[PDB]
RNA sequence: AGGUGUCCUAAGGGGGGCUCAUGGAGAACAGAAAUCUCCAGUAGAACAAAAGGGUAAAAGUCCCCUUGAUUUUGAUUUUCAGUGUGAAUACAAACCAUGAAAGUGUGGCCUAUCGAUCCUUUAGUCCCUCGAAAUUUGAGGCUAGAGGUGCCAGAAAAGUUACCACAGGGAUAACUGGCUUGUGGCGGCCAAGCGUUCAUAGCGACGUCGCUUUUUGAUCCUUCGAUGUCGGCUCUUCCUAUCAUACCGAAGCAGAAUUCGGUAAGCGUUGGAUUGUUCACCCACUAAUAGGGAACGUGAGCUGGGUUUAGACCGUCGUGAGACAG
RNA sequence: UUAACUGAACGUGGGCAUUCGAAUGUAUCGACACUAGUGGGCCAUUUUUGGUAAGCAGAACUGGCGAUGCGGGAUGAACCG
RNA sequence: AGACUAAUCGAACCAUCUAGUAGCUGGUUACCGCCGAAGUUUCCCUCAGGAUAGCAGUGUCGACCUUCAGUUUUAUGAGGU
RNA sequence: AGGUUUUGCGCGAGUGUUUGGGUGUAAAACCCGCACGCGUAAUGAAAGUGAACGUAGGUGAGAGCUUCGGCGCAUCAUCGA
């Protein structure tokens, strides 16, 4: 015997996409090549994010990218491995140069009307094969309706599963102190 | 009929199985419980000093 | 085995029967061994014994892999920045405890030996002083390394 | 018998509901019948429209 | 079988022998600031603001200062996890601790040894190290000659 | 247990907001009217055939009750209520106990 | 080994003066003990109550004044899921008590002295609603207490079945078997004494060491989709802790009749009156009428007298159905 | 808050690494989501309660059987390896 | 006599409600590979049962953060066997 | 039938044709739109009211980028609006 605490312990992160999109498989082949034969950590980080699932790739919006386009970043390349959507509140769109996985119909139209360019990830590897003069962005990960129910309990201020909202539902006892106690 | 009453035979092993996790210490502990009088003053003190830093730009010699 | 001596053995890197390692005796380790006294046998090596242990059973830890030391290039690529470039430097630093003993001895994988040749003794789970085989024998562990390895 | 955090169920299946289950397996068939009736009605009212102001 | 707030505290909360009556007044003149390392030790003669029997002997960090009491943080061990408890104790039960005093003393000398050595030109050897085995030396038998011993026979003493 | 007939304490009135003299009285339960929603709902449930429809308490264990004092302000006629502990014999306005003159 | 379902307008709060239980020595009636005086007196007294902790210019004791036992909501501690109830700790914003002042006070010096949803009832603002629009009655709402669950995290509740039923349990009794041997039976060790004198011919107090599983207890390991549960009749075999038979050793063994011990289980150990009896007690013969085991040997070997289904009678108990190792 | 720029908390600026201030190991760092079975236990060294005692009843730290084969104790779940 | 009422009676026989309910017995169908337990805390007219925490599997995400440790040393506290 | 978490897909501040109509090689396939459901705004019992002082804030960490000075996504802690 050998007296170990762990043995045959698998990994913890994905090692290949679980989707079967033919075009997505091509991206993975290309970036496998790039990350193997380069030294820029930009390539390795892009590779891993190509495997993630739809709840690990939240959408970003023109306002969020517009936020990071200040204080001397008006000429860098934004890269977002996710969808990119429009914001009905941003009244005037700046001049950008974006490289994303897929745009929405209105998002693409508004960017090219201000006078920018929309790319894809293959074109990005063809223009900047090392990520020079780029900045990577993510979306808000904890902005799902299903995350407000995690870890429910007393003194936690979380959201309960109720079939309707109003007076008669889970108000009488344990919330107000006038009927028994409070949480 | 009669049965056993209580025991603590396997509890230490169960607990040490995957560690006794001591919570992680931070840099700015919360002020939940500090005396309300001190709390009132501390709020005002931060408000005043924060304005001085911004003033130190348009104005001068706020060090 | 009780939980306290179990943890100490894990820290000494002795997780299998007939494993061996080098340790430098101080007040913080001489007593630690005393806790696991009914499980180990230890003594004072000499020049011959360390010499054959490194040649015949020397293996190294490289990226967490057991690589047998067959060429001097292996040592230089991993212990060169401490001034060790050959088998004699390793042997010299292990034998005459030097300023880099710590890294030198953590490089080597724990040695796996075979059962001794002439047996052990009638009963081998008592103490050497009474007439057993485990505990602190002073200079008689060299004869045991010869047969065991 | 609740066991975890779920939404409190309320399913009004406690009478003999299986005796009154309606299935619409004749959705296309009825449509055809309605169209036949309209054409017959249109042919009876030869020069007039079908509806009323 | 009962479990009250002071169950089984017959000998813990008691005062000593020939230590009764007046409390030495030097206790009330100490000062505390947040972040100090204090340790709890309850006095039986004062019944106001006293802690439960579990914290009698523990050590914690001050986090609040009030008119006649301080707030201390300590770590309790429930099965398989630790919890941080916040208790209010009167200053008559507390005392400044010498746990970190050695560390503060050592850091001061370390700074000044390093400063002095940098000006002179010799390495430092500042960090401590455990007790190494002894070294060789010689022992003379001049005017000290050995005495021979032997086991002693058996005899009854009573 | 005896308490004085008057005492001065806080008065939460909209214009007193300070200590004032109060008259002391005991609290007696209401007459239990027959038009409360509970009574009307009960009377309908009990009609017709079927019998007794709600529980009736049987297992009594308490020997006493808690006493609650009713206070009345001397200025604005505001009122206050204060509960006491449990007691067997209670009376208000008794004569103060004498000291050291005991004789039988 | 014990304790709680209470008690307190002071037995709470503040301030001030004093020191206790008890011992020594004195003083008309006065004494063992009444009242007065001096000295000593580390708590040996007192603090509502059970026990523990704590207290001496006091937390005791006497004197003076009061009602912090008040209003508004939050944070923290022990039991703990870090839920509820009980209890407790440190502050904040008000209004007060006391003291010259610093200060102290959010019930009892600390550890126990208590209670959810629904319903009823009282206090508070001058508040919201009665949905076609107004005004007064009435009702419904918001915040804080009280009416109670002692099986005390909280259903509304009398018996019998011997006429009985169902799902299960060897997690659970009545019989054998297994571990233990207190009680039951049997045997030793020391020797104060009995035995006319003489401890040990024959016995043995006060103490102490063992053996057996034919008595009765303690436990519930095996069987409840079942191991036929008292006794007697017939038959075989085994044990020795020996009643008689063979041969012997001791005596307070003259003979006869006897008592103690050894080798020895080869061979025997009865006929009847009463009781269902096992157990027992009488009559008579004989060398003697010893003690026990085998699933408390033995029901596809017998019998069915007793216990222990259903019928029925009496006595005591129960209002009654019914109960009784009568 | 203090008689008081006297303090307390939070700060701007600067200085101190040449060596970040005991040993050993790091064959396993942190956080989150959804859910199965279990909720009759038994044995042993040491400590130990009721009982005359028990293959009896009840506890503490640890190690086992249950959930586990192999060599030894002739045989045997718990003993030794 | 709780006796008889079609071999059925301390409440006949026939069809339907009806596949009546069961915290209780019995069964539950091919192979290989990897990981691998509990009989314990609190509450329940709870004690042959449930909820709750614990032990376990799978899916991941943040860094590869360099932090950690059923251990030892040095300094300094508490205890009433 | 109704919930919940996770995996793949389409569109995306919107999304969902099929109750229905037009048409048809006819229970298939293809087209059409007014309403409606969920989401975009909460909180109180209710009458009611209803989300920017700052480049959508300050501090400590943070992958990555960088003209080497710095800018700092997601997320964690904390003080504010
Ligand atoms: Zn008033």
């Amino acid at each position: 015997g050998i007296d170990l605490r762990w043995k045959h312990v698998r990994s913890s992160h994905r090692k290949a996409p679980k989707s079967d999109n033919v075009y997505l498989k091509l991206l993975v082949k290309l970036y496998r090549f790039l990350a193997r034969r380069t030294e820029a950590p930009f390539n390795k980080v892009v590779l891993r994010r190509l495997f993630m699932s739809r709840i690990n790739r939240p959408p970003v919006s023109l306002s969020r990218i517009a936020r990071n386009l200040k204080n001397g970043n008006e000429k860098k390349t934004v890269v977002v491995v996710a969808t990119v959507t429009d914001d009905n509140r941003l009244l005037q769109v700046p001049k950008m140069e974006v490289a994303a996985l897929r745009f929405t119909a209105k998002a693409r139209a508004r960017i090219e009307a201000a006078g920018g360019r929309t790319l894809t990830l293959d074109q990005l590897a063809l223009e900047k094969p090392t990520g020079a003069n780029t900045l990577l962005l993510r979306g808000p990960k904890n902005a799902r309706e299903a995350v407000k129910h995690f870890g429910f309990g007393p003194h936690k201020h979380k959201k309960p599963y109720v079939r309707s909202k109003g007076r008669k539902f889970e108000r009488a006892r344990g919330r107000r102190r006038s009927r028994g106690f409070k949480v | 009929a009669k049965s056993k009453n209580s025991s603590q035979h396997n509890q230490s092993r169960k607990a040490h199985r995957n560690g006794i996790k001591k919570p992680k210490t931070q840099r700015y502990p919360s002020l939940k419980g500090t005396d309300p009088k001190f709390r009132r003053n501390h709020r005002h003190a931060l408000h005043g000093t924060a304005k001085a830093l911004k003033e130190f730009k348009e104005g001068k010699r706020e060090t | 085995i009780p939980p306290k001596p179990r943890k100490i053995l894990q820290l000494l890197r002795l997780r299998q029967i007939n494993n061996g390692v080098f340790v430098k005796v101080t007040k913080a380790t001489a007593e630690m061994i005393k806790i696991v006294e009914p499980w180990v046998a230890y003594g004072y090596p000499n020049l011959k014994s360390v010499r054959e242990l490194i040649y015949k059973r020397g293996y190294g830890k490289v990226n967490g892999q057991r690589i047998p030391l067959t060429d001097n290039a292996i040592i230089e690529e991993n212990l060169g920045k401490y001034g060790i470039i050959c088998i004699e430097d390793l042997i010299h630093e292990i034998f005459t405890v030097g300023p880099n003993f710590k890294q030198a001895a953590n490089f080597l994988w724990p040695f796996k030996l075979s059962n001794p040749n002439g047996g052990f003794r009638p009963r081998k789970f008592k103490h050497f002083i009474e007439g057993g085989d485990l505990g602190n024998r002073e200079e008689h562990i060299n004869a045991l390394i010869r047969a065991m390895n | 018998a609740i066991k975890h955090n779920q939404q409190i169920p309320n399913n009004h299946f406690r009478k003999h509901w299986q005796r009154r289950v309606r299935c619409h397996f004749d959705q296309p068939g009825k449509k055809v019948t309605r169209r036949l009736a309209r054409r017959a009605k249109a042919a009876a009212l030869a020069p007039r429209p079908v509806d009323k102001l | 079988h009962a479990a009250g707030l002071r169950s089984g505290t017959r000998y813990a909360f008691s005062r000593g022998f020939r230590k009764h009556g007046q409390i030495p007044l030097s206790t009330y003149l100490r000062t505390y600031r947040v972040g100090d390392i204090v340790d709890i030790k309850v006095n039986g003669a004062v019944q106001k603001g006293m802690p439960h029997k579990f914290y009698h002997g523990k050590t914690g960090v001050v986090y609040n200062v009030t008119k006649s009491a301080v707030g201390v943080i300590v770590y309790k061990r429930v099965k398989h996890r630790y919890i941080e408890k916040r208790i209010n104790v009167r200053i008559e039960h507390v005392k400044p601790s010498r746990s970190r005093e050695d560390f503060l003393r050592r850091v001061k000398e370390n700074a000044e040894l390093k400063k002095k050595a940098k000006a002179e030109g010799v390495p430092v050897q500042l960090k401590r190290q455990p007790a190494m085995p002894r070294e060789a030396h010689t022992v003379s038998i001049a005017d000290n000659k050995p005495v021979t011993l032997a086991p002693v026979a058996y005899e009854t003493t009573i | 247990v005896n308490v004085p007939k008057t005492r001065k304490t806080f008065c939460k009135g909209k214009d007193c907001q300070k200590h004032t003299l109060h008259k002391v009285t005991q609290y007696k339960a209401g007459k239990a009217s027959a038009f409360a929603q509970g009574k009307r709902r009960y009377d309908r449930k009990q009609s017709g055939y079927g019998g007794q429809t709600k529980p009736v308490f049987h297992k009594k264990a308490k020997t006493t009750k808690k006493i609650v004092l009713r206070l009345e302000c001397s200025v604005c006629k505001t009122k206050k209520q204060l509960p006491l502990k449990r007691c067997k014999h209670f009376e208000l306005g008794g004569d103060k106990k004498t000291k050291g003159a005991a004789l039988v």
